[PDB]
């Protein structure tokens, strides 16, 4: 169907410890294909996923190049914000970016994105338009100014229209049996008695691809949210993704509930009960 | 602002006593990125913990997941341990089989 | 592939 390349970097402060961490991952749809680490004892650009390690020595020294260039920029970047806002020597500060692209079932280009935030919270993000700047406060107009005075949307245009997609295209074509393929939640529910008249019923997905997934509980055939208790989706660590789902159910009646899973990788919605 | 992290302990594959498996500690919706885990068996560190690349999300918040081997049995019990600027004291969350 | 454009804060 649709498809994404997204890039985030973290610059933290840590003053009095030395100078700014700066943290760089990559991620072609839920999956992660590489990182870069400023504190890694030899910093640079690895592979996260089996199909970018065939990418050649000019793309690993390209891009270790770009990182280090990086963490200088968002180390310069924090200690000017930090002057704008007037803040203490204190403590931490933190400035971020993400950026990539959007590519339709068709393989064009439907959104591309580049945001800043500093400590925790928007700053700076260029327009849909790509031309123009939305700055969240009196700083990142100053930062806004610099930027159309340097012509750094235009830049940033030709990244995203050109090089982002491509690429991401590329990508795609090259994990295409991890990338395109879904792998269906393996479900099942299990039995957690709390009194001799409550009993705790536990609807499972595990082992999912994509993260997207939906989970929810029905007594008798009609729905009941409000009273199901949910973890977060969480990685398996292999790639994959877990959740649950569950309801406080008198003993005796487990009957009445089924759980219904809903899945990319289920040619149908799946229900399981007890 | 600072963001408390939120923790999930569980194994990556269903647990059986004596079975290996690899438990995850899943860690979310903190900020500053500063960050500090420890995982714990039967309250004593744990040596080899692997570390995921710190990442965010949507809302700028910071996640990362640590996980090491481990053989389930029925006595040994397991934890993860964060330290964050955000919070006074460590948080501590037990893996429980059921969850 | 990152993008390798001059940055400005």
């Amino acid at each position: 169907g649709s498809h994404s390349m997204r890039y985030f970097y973290t610059a933290v402060s840590r003053p009095g410890r030395g100078e700014p961490r700066f943290i760089a991952v990559g991620y072609v749809d839920d999956t992660q294909f590489v990182r870069f680490d400023s504190d890694a004892a030899s910093p640079r650009m690895e592979p996260r996923a089996p199909w970018v390690e065939q990418e050649g020595p000019e793309y690993w020294e390209r891009e270790t190049r770009n990182m280090k260039e990086a963490t200088q920029n968002f180390r310069v970047g924090l200690n000017t914000l930090h002057g704008y806002y007037n803040q203490s020597e204190a403590g931490s500060h933190t400035l971020q970016r993400m950026y990539g692209c959007d590519v339709g079932p068709d393989g064009r280009l439907l959104r591309g994105y580049r945001q800043d935030a500093y400590d925790g919270a928007d700053y700076i993000a260029l327009n849909e338009d790509l031309r123009s700047w939305t700055a969240a406060d009196a700083a990142a107009q100053i930062t806004r100014r610099k930027r159309e005075e340097a012509g750094e949307a235009e830049q940033c245009r030709n990244y995203l229209e050109g090089t982002c997609v491509e690429w991401l295209l590329r990508y795609l074509e090259n994990g295409n049996e991890t990338l395109q393929r879904a792998d269906a939640p393996k479900t099942h529910v299990t039995h957690h008695p709390i009194s001799d008249h409550e009993v705790t019923l536990r609807c499972w997905a595990l082992g999912f691809y994509p993260e997207e997934i939906s989970l929810s509980w029905q007594r008798d055939g009609e729905d009941v949210t409000q009273d199901t208790e949910f973890v977060e989706t969480r990685p398996a660590g292999d790639r994959t993704f877990q959740k649950w789902a569950a309801v406080v159910v008198p003993s005796g009646e487990e009957q009445r509930y089924t759980c219904h899973v809903q899945h990319e990788g289920l040619a149908e919605p799946v229900t399981l009960r007890w | 602002i600072q963001k408390t992290p939120q923790i999930q302990v569980y194994s990556r594959h269903p647990p059986e006593n004596g079975k290996p498996n690899i438990l995850n500690c899943y860690v979310t919706q903190f900020h500053p990125p500063h960050i500090e885990i420890q995982m714990l068996k039967n309250g004593k560190k744990i040596p080899k913990v692997e570390m995921s690349d710190m990442s965010f999300s949507k809302d700028w918040s910071f996640y990362i997941l640590a996980h090491t081997e481990f053989t389930p049995t029925e006595t040994d019990t397991y934890a993860c341990r964060v330290k964050h600027d955000s919070m006074a004291e460590p948080k501590t969350v037990y893996w429980d089989r059921d969850m | 592939c990152t993008s390798e454009e001059m940055n400005a804060f």
